[PDB]
DNA sequence: GCCTATCGATGTATATATCTGACACGTGCCTGGAGACTAGGGAGTAATCCCCTTGGCGGTTAAAACGCGGGGGACAGCGCGTACGTGCGTTTAAGCGGTGCTAGAGCTGTCTACGACCAATTGAGCGGCCTCGGCACCGGGATTCTGATGGCTGGAAT
DNA sequence: ATTCCAGCCATCAGAATCCCGGTGCCGAGGCCGCTCAATTGGTCGTAGACAGCTCTAGCACCGCTTAAACGCACGTACGCGCTGTCCCCCGCGTTTTAACCGCCAAGGGGATTACTCCCTAGTCTCCAGGCACGTGTCAGATATATACATCGATAGGC
């Protein structure tokens, strides 16, 4: 059988980090995977359109930032931007 | 003994809003889907997941349309839904404009 | 076959929608609107299937068709 | 590895691969995938926390689509993000209009 | 695949017809014993019916509109309560305002010009006449009894009949246009100029009239740039009168006079050039229709009746169609620097007007660039200056000989006489710049603005941060007075004597201004304040109301009809008004005031020529006393920065201009 | 010798005329300058010292007028549904809720 | 005399303007409470559009909102506008 | 001829469509026939809209197509109204429509 | 500098359908915007089709399917016919 | 309480004659499309084989299906009263023309950092299993409605 | 002086979830091994970051007209409450039809893999579609025309 990739092992780690004594069934996991895919696709499309509009060939972190701000509501957008900034900072620290 | 009209209606509302199961019988829905598809291409096959997905989507759409119909009915100070409510809901939604 | 969507089923769907009293004419309208929704979804589903040169309509085809129609469905893949 | 360096449980390499093989842009920045992974992880964490709270409220201990639906529809921001999304087996939020209730 | 109606709301027994002008002459006031009422006002009848009436007369006739009395009651109660609490100085201000206002109202009663007469000869000898209103537009014209008008305004009917019977009105065809006649030298003032009063033109005016006549005989139009204060308009009307008499040319004339200067031109064309009929083409659409019906065409011959029109730019633009066919020979323009930008719609409008002689009247035509001067020259003779690039190369900057070439070529087309070269009697102008340090509140607001820390300014203020998109215009406001950027909190002080102190200390400039005004008050000298920010005028007016005598105001919001009265009151002998609040662009141009000894420039315009224009309002022919001019500058601020540009521009302009004289 | 010695339209006639006139005419209805003022005021809350191209305000005005017109059409349908002729705020509320605006 | 009062910018969408927009929509009779509701709805719409427009502008390092920014913002909301670009 | 639109007999630029697809990051490769197909589709849609726009213009006795004509054409066609259902054409106004319940008998 | 648009081609189409008729500048801008919008929509649908079927290329078939999915009914049928005719004539060279 | 008929007058529409700006063609040139040519990966097959969809069948409940009675909503006709439309006189401010400035929108050009494309290599994540707990079931347990007997009195009626 | 509907509580049958314990499935969640995809290290060449420079074109007044907004008056049309009649649906019982489940069997189509060759991307030279800019002048914007559908609504026909 060929391989179907999924975020199951990642959603499960997140669940076991927010609720150690909790579990998730096979359909809730599919729903979560679909949600991740949809958010990915919408953010990526926003980044691409931002790049094309601004006549640029790269999808930079700033593109993702503007995409997140455009797509998510205010509070979710702010928290997502903060977490993305922290992640980028840590990634650049180990340089 | 014999409940006044309305009590059992609210009982059903509570029963079904609380629950999650599919409300339409699966086999009639499978037959309807196959008949609709027949007009487009003969010999078509359907995965079971395909039929279930169509059923879920149809149930969700109908429930949302019924909520809008109920809102429309209350607007006219009625309590009983009737076709013109569905028509208004669809037109405002843009589905039938 | 559309009659397979019986009066009790539409009753239950209305209940889930918060409807307390249902007129006798809602049923035909519900059947018609359901038929229209199914036709719109299924045409796109078959179109996706035909492009793949297939004969079985997969769940992904339905998901794509719904996503076109603004009816994004989570639970089967995307 | 490229996720531990960012402290994210989600995969940065898979996000990078999908961004490249996704027909989104001619080239993809190093920092973009980390940002996207962090955002996705945050959204998943929020949804899962609300779902687990709902499950506790139901005395179950296993998240099922009902719980996800309740969490999403009881949060205004999440409901607005997923307005056009229908969740299988999610049901509906209990809501009975007052005018239908008895005197 | 019907009863009458009340128009407005302003001893016992004096009422009705007996109080009207039909009987007050024979009986005066029916009673003048030791309650009080206000002037009659009826909707539909002319004001000339002025009388003294009581509350019962309206009721007796069942006049529809009694319900309107409630608003008048509200006004009366408010005035009664407010006046008692008003401070004695404010009471005096209000009393003077009322005194002026009643005189304004009465002036309407004086008929100016009979417009039409009815064929119905009442009493077989008194046709009904259509009467014009003094100070009101043609829209208010109404017919009045011929006998009634004759009793009080006999002369006007004679005027209208004599003009109607006259034949001096222009004609469509003229032989002069084909070939100009030979020039004749005017050695002395013709006897007909000035009338029986014997008014004599000043010598330089006669020389300029001779020059203009010579240019006309050659068919070349000209620009007149006499230094401000020498009476350009007199020379213009003199040229018109010369064309009238000494050439029998009664052709159409069109003087586009600014709005502020319209009344001056009208008065001067009535005193001088009395042999010509004038039509002030101002007012709403209906009034212009009324003029275009009655005063435009001689229906018995389809000939033009008027001689000289008096239009403004804004009206001329909005009725450019009608005049486009009735080509005028002498299309004159006053305050012509508006034509400095050829793209401006006025330029494109007038350039399509077929004219035989155009005379621009501008005090300072030089302006900021040679292109503007070229634009005016083009307006003179479009054929000779039809190309810009040719002119630019022909007059390349830098080389000294080019300027002398310019001064040679301008001489036949542009005439200008400095004051010192034509009238030494005029006192020399005094220019002084008084630096002033910003107040502490000014410094704090300035610090905030420079840092753009809107958080501070926004405290308790509705100001929008987006209003700071032009930091220069907000720095200027901060320098002038704090209240412009942040309105003062009226709740801080309930006693006026304290709020006045805060207002004075709020603006550094006022610290010098109040002392200067008092010191000039000691001398008895009147003061003119020119500012290019209209809210500044409001601030100054509020400051004045507390302490000093009533002040007149002149800004663009003041309707034209009132400007006549304000100017006359300030100019009229015995005036008590301490100072004049004049907006620069509105009131700084053209008007002949010549009744003040101080000209204070609160804020400097970006264009020094406008400032110079303002200074010359007082320094005109009528001055018997020297005028002191004080230019306010805030030390340590951008105002000095502007003045530096002004200095550079002025030095260059003077260097160029001085080459005109053979010194 | 002067010496001194109505028609009224019914309620609804002008409304139909206005309906026809403004369905015919495409001209912008909201006064441009106050709309520009409101646009700037709102924009201030997001980024201070913003500048607007003259076409941006025009585009916003066109979009806002179209959205309001569509909303008024839906509101009128809602009012007719209730067997009424006057549009009331609950009609707008119903229209928005059905349309999906929160 | 004037008391220095200033009307709110939202009040600049005058009652006749809402009346005319209603007329174009086929409305014969208008309740007096519609106007505040219309003002609020328009304000919400403008806020939603301008947020995206400002975000787009900030991305470009621009300090001026261009018509294309508004077009993109409207397209995001599913309200594509024609006649100003594309 | 030396121009790919002449071969297909279309007026729209086949090479420009090929450039846009090739540069728009839609796919890693673009076939030779895809530009021709898309150009033909665009040309047909433009022709269909313009026919109705010109008809509407001639109805009003005009000769130039203005946005009002385009809006009328789009809104009076069931198919084009679905395709442009969420499109607002600036300065196009709205279709004349008064509900029956408002006018008197 | 240069901005490229569909003005001349739309004008040619207009002078084919309605030789006498002209087109205002704002109408031309509207038509350009419509062409761009339909272009981007069809391109996006084709791209999604390619990614789904795990293809790497956009062919005439993908565009045909995108047209069938987007345009309704007779519009889609005529667009497909025109595309097939154009491709056939192109190959016939 | 009704049909028709004219103007308290009224506002669209359908005719001219300007005139005026936007629009339909022309012209130079420079970018972008088109002829060549090539390399090589992806698409196109023909085989193979595995699942999973389709179709049978028998029992077996659950649901759907009728049929009846009677309650309470739908819906019509009536009646106040107020708030909405229309219209006028007065005011306000939009709109437009003219004057200033200059912040900042677009471009060119330089060169440097950071992605792309390689190659070895290595560990995360995938499919394949495996074995208990979470959650079905399902009782009888409790108890929470709920509608009809109920007590009373105020209120309007007798 | 006397009294029965709505009505505050009332009180007692059922009729419902729900609450609980059993039992017992099977799908989770954990472990194993091994692939292939991500990581490390290297060169390599162009996005794009930054700088310097030109002008659109965007902002802030004043001034002035004049159309649209505003405030207020009048009255009448519509809204909203109300009452009453009727029919249409709800609720319940009993019969009939059909889902639903479980075990089973087939073979068709999805999936996969080996191998091939054709069509596309990348590079180069060379113009002629295309566009910016300019321009001349008809179609439309704009005056002044009357002509044509009626707010009614007044007066007379029954
Ligand atoms: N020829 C003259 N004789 C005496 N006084 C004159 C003469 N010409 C003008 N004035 C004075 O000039 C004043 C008018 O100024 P005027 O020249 O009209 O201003 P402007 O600069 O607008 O032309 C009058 O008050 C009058 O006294
Ligand atoms: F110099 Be004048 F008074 F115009």
């Amino acid at each position: 059988k060929t391989r179907k990739e999924s975020y199951a092992i990642y959603v499960y780690k997140v669940l076991k980090q927010v609720h150690p004594d909790t579990g998730i069934s096979s359909k809730a996991m599919s729903i979560m995977n679909s949600f991740v895919n949809d958010v990915f696709e919408r953010i990526a499309g926003e980044a691409s359109r931002l790049a094309h509009y601004n006549k640029r060939s790269t999808i930079t972190s700033r593109e993702i930032q503007t995409a997140v701000r455009l797509l998510l509501p205010g509070e979710l957008a702010k928290h997502a931007v903060s977490e993305g900034t922290k992640a980028v900072t840590k990634y650049t620290s180990a340089k | 003994h014999r409940y006044r009209p309305g009590t059992v209606a609210l009982r059903e509302i509570r029963r079904y809003q609380k629950s999650t199961e599919l409300l339409i019988r699966k086999l009639p829905f499978q037959r309807l889907v196959r008949e609709i598809a027949q007009d487009f291409k003969t010999d078509l096959r359907f995965q079971s997941s395909a039929v279930m997905a169509l059923q879920e989507a149809s149930e969700a759409y109908l429930v949302a349309l019924f909520e809008d119909t109920n809102l429309a009915a209350i607007h006219a100070k009625r309590v009983t839904i009737m076709p013109k409510d569905i028509q208004l809901a669809r037109r405002i939604r843009g589905e039938r404009a | 076959n559309i009659q397979g969507i019986t009066k009790p089923a539409i009753r239950r769907l209305a209940r889930r929608g918060g409807v307390k009293r249902i007129s006798g004419l809602i049923y035909e309208e519900t059947r018609g609107v359901l038929k229209v929704f199914l036709e719109n979804v299924i045409r796109d589903a078959v179109t996706y299937t035909e492009h793949a040169k297939r004969k079985t309509v997969t769940a992904m085809d339905v998901v794509y068709a719904l996503k076109r129609q603004g009816r994004t469905l989570y639970g089967f893949g995307g | 590895t490229r996720s531990s360096r960012a402290g994210l449980q989600f995969p940065v390499g898979r996000v990078h691969r999908l961004l490249r093989k996704g027909n989104y842009a001619e080239r993809v920045g190093a920092g973009a995938p980390v940002y996207l992974a962090a955002v996705l992880e945050y959204l998943t964490a929020e949804i899962l926390e609300l779902a687990g709270n709902a499950a506790r409220d139901n005395k179950k201990t296993r998240i099922i689509p009902r719980h996800l639906q309740l969490a999403v529809r009881n949060d205004e921001e999440l409901n607005k993000l997923l307005g056009r999304v229908t969740i299988a087996q999610g049901g509906v939020l209990p809501n009975i209009q007052s005018v239908l209730l008895p005197k | 695949r019907e009863f009458e109606t009340i128009e407005r709301f302003m001893r016992k027994g004096a009422t009705g017809a007996t109080t009207t002008i039909y009987a007050v002459e024979a009986d005066g006031d029916p009673n003048a014993g030791f309650e009080i009422q206000y002037l009659i006002k009826w909707k539909g009848w002319s004001h000339i019916h002025n009388t003294w009436e009581t509350e019962e007369t309206l009721k007796q006739q069942n006049v529809r509109g009694m319900k309107k009395l409630d608003n008048y009651k509200k006004k009366d109660q408010e005035t009664k309560r407010w006046l008692k609490n008003a401070s004695p100085e404010d009471v005096e201000y209000y009393n003077c305002q009322q005194e002026l206002t009643d005189d304004l109202h009465k002036q309407y009663q004086i008929v100016e010009r009979i417009i039409a007469h009815s064929n119905q000869k009442s009493a077989a000898g008194y046709p009904d006449y259509y009467c014009k209103w003094q100070g009101l537009p043609y829209s208010e014209c109404s017919w009045e009894d011929g006998a009634l008008i004759s009793k009080k305004f006999q002369a006007c009917i004679d005027e209208y009949f004599s003009r109607n019977q006259s034949k001096t009105t222009p004609f469509k065809d003229c032989k002069v246009l084909k070939q100009r006649p030979r020039f004749v030298a005017l050695k002395k003032q013709p006897s007909y100029i000035g009338g029986h009063e014997g008014l004599e033109l000043r010598d330089y005016q006669l020389n300029g009239l001779n020059w203009l006549a010579h240019s006309w005989c050659k068919g070349n139009s000209c620009i007149l740039a006499d230094e401000m204060g020498l009476g350009k308009t007199i020379q213009t009307i003199s040229f018109l009168n010369y064309l009238f008499h000494e050439h029998q040319l009664y052709g159409p004339f069109l003087l586009v006079v600014p709005l502020s200067t319209l009344t001056s031109w009208q008065r001067e064309i009535q005193t001088w050039a009395s042999q010509m009929n004038a039509v002030v083409y101002l007012g709403d659409i209906n009034s212009r229709n009324m003029i275009r019906t009655h005063e435009w065409t001689h229906h018995q011959t389809k000939r033009l009746k008027f001689n000289i029109l008096l239009t403004t730019y804004e009206i001329l633009l909005k009725d450019k169609a009608f005049l486009g066919g009735l080509n005028w020979a002498f299309i004159g323009v006053d305050e012509a620097h508006r034509l400095k930008n050829d793209d401006s719609l006025l330029y494109k409008t007038l350039i399509d007007f077929k004219s035989n002689h155009r005379l621009l009247i501008t005090g300072t035509p030089l302006q900021n660039s040679l292109k503007e001067l070229w634009s005016l020259l083009h307006f003179i003779m479009p054929e000779k200056f039809s190309s810009w690039e040719d002119f630019e190369e022909e007059h390349g900057k830098g080389r000294e000989y080019g300027y002398a070439s310019l001064h040679k070529e301008l001489e036949p087309f542009l005439l200008r006489r400095v004051k010192k070269d034509v009238e030494k009697s005029l006192p020399a102008k005094v220019e002084q710049i008084l630096r002033m340090e910003m107040s502490a509140l000014q410094k704090q607001y300035y610090k905030w603005i420079l840092t753009r820390n809107y958080k501070a300014l926004s405290k308790g203020s509705k100001g929008s941060t987006s209003g700071f998109l032009n930091i220069m215009m907000e720095l200027k406001k901060c320098c002038n007075h704090c209240y412009l950027i942040k309105p003062p909190d009226n709740n801080e002080f309930y006693n006026k004597q304290e709020a006045l102190q805060h207002l004075i200390r709020s603006s550094g400039k006022l610290i010098l201004l109040d002392k200067l005004l008092i010191r000039l008050r000691e001398r008895g000298n009147r003061v003119l304040i020119f500012s290019q920010m209209v809210r500044m005028l409001d601030i100054l007016a509020e400051y004045l109301k507390y302490r000093q005598f009533p002040f007149q105001r002149l800004d663009g919001s003041i309707k034209g009809e009132l400007r006549k009265q304000a100017l006359d009151h300030f100019n009229a002998e015995g005036s008590e008004d301490f100072c004049f609040l004049l907006s620069t662009r509105a009131g700084g141009l053209g008007i002949n005031l010549a009744s003040a000894d101080t000209v204070v420039i609160f804020d400097s315009d970006w264009n020094p020529q406008n400032d110079l224009q303002a200074q010359a309002r007082a320094h005109r022919i009528g001055q018997k006393k020297q005028v002191n001019i004080y230019r306010l500058v805030t030390k340590g601020s951008v105002e000095e920065d502007i003045l530096e540009r002004a200095k550079k521009k002025m030095v260059l302009d003077h260097l160029v201009i001085q080459r005109m004289d053979t010194t």
